C-alpha cells in the first residue's frame, strides 16, 4: 500500500505569506493526484486534479505541481479563509490513500480577549450542580492563563477548558473555561472570580461576582 | 449539481455492527461515477473506506475489506456501508462521496456523521441560561451531561448567526460531555430583543429552545 | 434570377417540341434549360437531407484510468487473478514476469502477472446507418427571370414529382435515385460535431474501444486495451497509461471523405448527384403574344459578362402598359438590325403595369463586336459589346 | 543480497592481484566481479537522472476556435481586412472567392476574402534542453554477501568515485559519461505526463503551433494554423473548424523512442550504459584468516538455481564462536572432497557473535552430479545437485 508523507504537520504564516505544502509517495503514483481543502466541521473540498488542475469555483492563488513521487501545494497570497487543513490523496493505486494532513494557521496582529463571567443559573442549582462559566473573545495568539479564584482560594483540578477553532474571518480564536462545584460547596463560598492572563494584557483581567447578585 | 446526505445510529455497541445510509438526490446514483465512503476519527486524518458503482461492483480498503460490505438500492437512490466487528478504532466521521467521471477523485462530499463506539449508552442533554450581567454584552446556553456527541446549537431560529461562537464539547468524569455557546450583542439590545438557543441533540432525538433573559 | 453566378452551369437544349429533356443536377451546381417556344428554365439541386439514422456502433476516443491492482504469482504457483479481471468497468492485462528469492519466490523463474484499471471514456464518436427512406433530395426549380418558383422533394421512394409555375404551367420530374450515390457501403460517422460519410468495412476495422448503439445505464466497452498501453512489468505490478486522444488522429485518417454537416436532428449532404428526365409538355410560354413594351427602358446597371460568356443586363421601364412583351435582341448592323446570338432569358416580359419596373435579361453574345439593343425605335438602348470568347 | 534475481547480470573476472577491471554499467543490469584474494563484488547502475532542464519550445496539440469575423471584397475592389489579422489572438486565412450579381458584386470574378477566428490553446508538449552539468547517474555498490553498501554520484563533470565498504576497505570507479548516451541531439519532451527523449531536428520539424519559453501574460502561438481547418468558402463568409486533439498522434509518432519519468522537478532516465574502470588495490577480504565455524549450519530453504546456472542457498547457524570462516565447497566424491566448481560468493563469513544467523552463499556448481558441501566433519551438511548446463 503505497504510504502519502505530508510535511509540514502544521504550519503558522502571515496574512500574503507564500506557503508551501510538500507530499511524498513511496511509490510513484505518475500524476494521479488531489489536493483538499478541510475547513474544520465541514467536509473536504477538492482544489486539485492531477497534480496541476486547478478546479473551478477554487481561487487561482492554489497551485499544484510535480510527478512520480514528489508534489507541492504552493498557496501563493495567503488569506484569512484559507485557515484549513490540507490533504494529498493518491488515486493511481487501489486502494487510494490520504497524506497525514497539514495544518495551515494564521498569524496576525495579537488582539486582547474580551473576558465575561456568568454565574451558576437557579435552574442548574435545582438539579445539585453548580458551572461557573468563564469567557475569553476574540484574542491572538491562542497562549492565555485562566486561574479560578473561590475566595481568593486559587483553585485547580476542578475547571475544563476548552478553544474555538481560529477565525476565517478575524483570525482569532476564543476560550471557555468551566469551573464545576457541587451546589452545596457552591453556596459554601460567596466570592467567585476569573483571573486572565494574555500577551495582549498589559495586566491580569479579572472577571468576577457575589453569590446572589 | 448533487447532493449527499448521510444517516444512521450515532452509537454502536462494541462488536456490534455499524450501519449508515447515502441518500443521493440532484442526480441519478446509476450515472457513470463511483461512490465512496471514507471516515476520519477526530483529531486524526483521513481513510478511504470503500467504493462502489451501480453495478453492484465494490472495492473495499484491504485493512478492513473483511469486515465490509457497501451496496446500491437504486429504488430509494442511495447506498450503504456495513461495518462488523467494530472496535473504539471505527470510532469516527463518516462521509459519503462521489467520484467524478474521469475517474478522478471526490468531487462530492456529504455532511458527514459521527458515530462512536461505546458501552455506554445514549443520554440527552439538559441546557442551561447564561445570562448577560449589567459597549457590547455577551451571553449563552450550557449544554450539559449528554452522550454521544454531538449537538448542534443555533440562535434565533437561525436568525443570529454572527459573533456567535460554540466551544467543542469536553468529556468530564461522569463520561458525559458538556458545551458551551455563546454569543455577543449590543447592550442596549438586551431589553428589547428575544434571544433563544436552539439545541439539537439527534442521537437522542432531542430539541431544545432555551430563552437567554437578563 | 438563379444560375447566373453558379461556376458549376450546364447548358441543356431542347429538342424541336419535344417531351424530355435529361439533366444531371450536381450539388451546388445548376442546369439552364432552354428549348424552342418554352420559357427558358432553372432547376438547382440544392439540399440531400437524410433524418431518423440509426446508431449503429460508437467508438471511444478519448479515455481516462485510475486505482490500478495488480496480482502476482511465483513460479509453479498458477494464474494471478483479481476479481475485476471480468468486471466491464476494468481494463486488465495478463503478462510473465521474472522471480526469484529478491521479490519472494523461492525459485528463480517466470510468474504469472495481471494488472488491472478503472477504465472510464472521455469521449466517442458514432456511426449511423443510413436508410433510403429517410433520404431526401430537394429541387429548386426558378423560371429564367420574371410563384415562378417551385420547391420540389425527389425521394428514393418518390422519384416523380411535378411542380407548377403559376403562368408558365407546370414541369415535371422523373428522376434515377439510385444512380445517385450508394448507401448501403457508406455510414454517417459523427465525431465531436464533425460529420462525414465512411465506409463500412473501414468503419468497422477502426480499431478503437467499441460498443452497439448506446444503450442507458452504462455502455459496455469492448476493446478498452485499445486506449490504454501496459508498461515495464515488475516482479508485483506494472504501470498503466492511457494513449492521447486519437481525435486528431481519426480526423487525419478522414482526410479525404465525403464531409457532411448536421441540422436539428437531421443530417444535410453535399456530395450530390441525380440523374433526372424533364417532361417539358405542359410547360408554355405565358401564352399571349402581348403587345411590345412601347415606352423606353433604362440600364440600372452596366451589362455584366458571366463566367460562361452570356451577359446579363438589368432595365428599369417607364411605361403602364405592362403586362408587355419586351423587345430585346443583338445586332452587328444598326440599319438592317439583323438579330445575332440568342436571348438565355426567352421571350422577356414586362408583367407588371407600374412604371418602373425592373427586369433582368441574359443575352448570348456571338464572338467579336456586337450590339445590344433594348426598345423600340428613337428610344431604344444600345450597348457596344465585345466577346473574346474565352 | 543483490544481482541474483537480475537477469542482465554480467560475471567480470579479475587479473592476477591487478589494479584494475573494465566493466560495462547498463540500466536494470548488474555486474559481479570476482578477483582472486578478493572479495566478491556487485556493481549497479541504478538511476540516471537529469535536473533543471530548461524549456526549449512548447507545441499546442489541442485547441478551440469562437468568434469567427470574415471580410470580403469584390472583383477590382481590393484586398479583404480585418483588424483582427494581425492580432495574436486570432488565427486567419486569406482565399479567393466566386462573386457575382448574385452576392452583391456588380462584376463576375474572384473577390478576396478573409476569416479570422479566436485561437486558445487547451493542451501543449513541452520540449526542454538537457546540459550535462545536471545529468548524473547513480551507482551502487554490494559485497558479495556478508556498510558493505554504499552508493556514490558519478557526473559527467566528476567521473570519479570512490567508495568504501567497511572492513572490506574501499573501492574506486573511473567512468566515461561521454560514451554514456548522447544528450547533445535530444530534448525532454513531456506531454500530458508522459515523457520521452527525442531528436532535436525531429522536435523542430513537428508542425504544430509554437512558442519558445513558457513566458508570463500570454504566449505567442506561431503557426495556430496547424490545429485549424477553413473550409467551404462562400461569398461572404467560411467555416473554421478545430482538427482534433493531436495527442495520440504524437504518442504513436512515438513509439520507438527512449521513454523517460518525472520525479518532482528532477527527470529520471532507464536508457543506460556507462563504461567504468574498477580499481581494487583498496579492496580487501576481512583481512583475518578466521576459525573455521565449529559449529552446524541448517538449510533455511533449499538450494535453487538462478538464471545463470549458479546456485544460492541460506543458512542458519548454531554457534556464538562468530566472527568464523564458512566452510563451504561443492565435491563429486564424499571420500576425497575434491573441491570442485567455485564460489561466487568468495570466502564466506559469519561476522555475528550470536547463535542463529543466516549467511546466503552463491556457488557456481560444475555440470552433471554434484554435492553443495557446508560445515565440518559429522554435522557437516550435503545437498545433491545436477546442472544440466542449459
Amino acid at each position: 500500500d503505497i504510504v502519502m508523507t505530508q510535511s509540514p504537520s502544521s504550519l503558522s504564516a502571515s496574512v500574503g505569506d507564500r506557503v508551501t505544502i510538500t507530499c511524498r509517495a513511496s511509490q510513484g503514483i505518475r500524476n494521479d493526484l488531489g489536493w483538499y481543502q478541510q475547513k474544520p466541521g465541514k467536509a473536504p473540498k477538492r482544489l486539485i486534479y492531477a497534480a496541476s488542475s486547478l478546479q473551478s469555483g477554487v481561487p487561482s492563488r492554489f497551485s499544484g505541481s510535480g510527478s512520480g513521487t514528489e508534489f507541492t501545494l504552493t498557496i501563493s497570497s495567503l488569506q484569512p479563509e484559507d485557515f484549513a487543513t490540507y490533504y494529498c490523496l493518491q488515486h493511481n493505486s487501489y486502494p487510494r490513500t490520504f497524506g497525514q494532513g497539514t495544518k495551515v494557521e494564521i498569524k496576525r496582529t495579537v488582539a486582547a480577549p474580551s473576558v465575561f463571567i456568568f454565574p451558576p443559573s437557579d435552574e442548574q442549582l435545582k438539579s445539585g450542580t453548580a458551572s461557573v462559566v468563564c469567557l475569553l473573545n476574540n484574542f491572538y495568539p491562542r497562549e492565555a492563563k485562566v486561574q479560578w479564584k473561590v475566595d481568593n482560594a486559587l483553585q485547580s483540578g476542578n475547571s475544563q477548558e476548552s478553544v474555538t477553532e481560529q477565525d476565517s474571518k478575524d483570525s482569532t480564536y476564543s476560550l471557555s473555561s468551566t469551573l464545576t462545584l457541587s451546589k452545596a460547596d457552591y453556596e459554601k463560598h460567596k466570592v467567585y472570580a476569573c483571573e486572565v492572563t494574555h500577551q495582549g494584557l498589559s495586566s491580569p483581567v479579572t472577571k468576577s461576582f457575589n453569590r446572589g447578585e | 449539481q448533487v447532493q449527499l446526505q448521510e444517516s444512521g445510529p450515532g452509537l454502536v455497541k462494541p462488536s456490534g455492527t455499524l450501519s449508515l445510509t447515502c441518500a443521493v438526490s440532484g442526480g441519478s446514483i446509476s450515472s457513470s461515477n463511483w461512490w465512496s465512503w471514507v471516515r476520519q476519527p477526530p483529531g486524526k486524518g483521513l481513510e478511504w473506506i470503500g467504493e462502489i458503482y451501480h453495478s453492484g461492483s465494490t472495492n473495499y480498503n484491504p485493512s478492513l475489506k473483511s469486515r465490509v460490505t457497501i451496496s446500491v438500492d437504486k429504488s430509494k437512490n442511495q447506498f450503504s456501508l456495513k461495518l462488523s466487528s467494530v472496535t473504539a478504532a471505527d470510532t469516527a466521521v463518516y462521509y459519503c462521496a462521489r467520484d467524478r467521471d474521469d475517474l478522478s477523485p471526490f468531487d462530492y462530499w456529504g455532511q458527514g456523521t459521527l458515530v462512536t463506539v461505546s458501552s455506554a449508552s445514549t443520554k440527552g442533554p439538559s441546557v442551561f441560561p447564561l445570562a448577560p450581567s449589567s459597549g457590547t454584552a455577551a451571553l449563552g446556553c450550557l449544554v450539559k451531561d449528554y452522550f454521544p456527541e454531538p449537538v448542534t446549537v443555533s440562535w434565533n431560529s437561525g436568525a443570529l448567526t454572527s459573533g456567535v461562537h460554540t466551544f467543542p464539547a469536553v468529556l468530564q468524569s461522569s463520561g458525559l460531555y458538556s458545551l458551551s455557546s455563546v454569543v455577543t450583542v449590543p447592550s442596549s439590545s438586551l431589553g428589547t430583543q428575544t434571544y433563544i438557543c436552539n439545541v439539537n441533540h439527534k442521537p437522542s432525538n432531542t430539541k431544545v429552545d432555551k430563552r437567554v433573559e437578563p | 434570377i438563379r444560375c447566373i453566378g453558379v461556376s458549376n452551369r450546364d447548358f441543356v437544349e431542347g429538342m424541336s417540341g419535344g417531351t424530355w429533356v435529361d439533366v444531371v443536377l450536381e450539388h451546388g451546381g445548376c442546369v439552364t434549360v432552354m428549348a424552342q417556344d418554352k420559357p427558358t428554365v432553372d432547376i438547382e439541386l440544392v439540399t440531400t437531407t437524410v433524418s431518423n439514422m440509426a446508431e449503429v456502433r460508437s467508438y471511444c476516443y478519448e479515455a481516462s484510468i485510475s486505482d490500478m491492482a495488480s496480482d502476482s504469482r511465483c513460479p509453479t504457483q498458477g494464474e494471478a487473478y483479481l476479481d475485476k479481471q471480468s468486471d466491464t468497468q476494468y481494463v486488465c492485462k495478463r503478462t510473465l514476469v521474472d522471480r526469484g528469492w529478491g521479490n519472494g519466490c523461492g525459485l528463480f523463474g517466470k510468474g504469472s502477472l495481471v494488472t488491472c484499471a478503472k477504465f472510464a471514456c472521455s469521449k466517442k464518436m458514432t456511426g449511423k446507418s443510413i436508410q433510403p427512406e429517410n433520404l431526401e433530395y430537394r429541387i429548386m426549380l426558378s423560371v429564367h427571370g420574371s410563384e415562378n418558383r417551385a420547391k420540389v422533394e425527389i425521394t428514393p421512394n418518390s422519384p416523380r414529382a411535378e411542380a407548377t409555375l403559376g403562368g408558365f404551367g407546370s414541369l415535371g420530374l422523373d428522376c434515377e435515385p439510385r444512380t445517385g450515390l450508394d448507401f448501403s457501403d457508406l455510414y454517417y460517422l459523427t465525431m465531436n460535431n464533425k460529420h462525414w460519410l465512411v465506409h463500412k468495412e473501414w468503419f468497422h476495422d477502426i480499431p478503437l474501444p467499441w460498443h452497439a448503439g448506446a444503450d442507458t445505464g452504462t455502455p459496455h466497452w469492448n476493446n478498452k486495451e485499445a486506449l490504454v498501453e501496459f508498461k515495464d512489468a515488475h516482479a508485483k505490478r506494472q504501470t498503466v497509461v492511457v494513449l492521447g486522444s486519437q481525435e486528431g488522429a481519426v480526423h487525419t485518417a478522414l482526410a479525404g471523405a465525403l464531409e457532411a454537416e448536421m441540422d436539428g436532428a437531421k443530417g444535410r449532404l453535399s456530395s450530390g448527384h441525380l440523374k433526372c428526365r424533364l417532361k417539358m409538355d405542359k410547360l408554355r410560354l405565358k401564352g399571349v403574344s402581348y403587345s411590345l413594351c412601347t415606352a423606353a427602358f433604362t440600364f440600372t446597371k452596366i451589362p455584366a459578362e458571366t463566367l460562361h460568356g452570356t451577359v446579363t443586363v438589368e432595365v428599369q421601364y417607364a411605361g403602364t402598359d405592362g403586362p408587355c412583351k419586351v423587345p430585346a435582341q443583338m445586332a452587328v448592323d444598326m440599319q438592317t438590325l439583323t438579330p445575332v446570338g440568342r436571348l438565355i432569358t426567352a421571350n422577356p416580359v414586362i408583367t407588371e403595369s407600374t412604371e418602373n419596373s425592373k427586369m433582368m435579361l441574359e443575352l448570348d453574345p456571338p464572338f467579336g463586336d456586337s450590339y445590344i439593343v433594348i426598345g423600340v425605335g428613337e428610344k431604344k438602348i444600345t450597348h457596344h459589346w465585345h466577346r473574346s470568347g474565352s
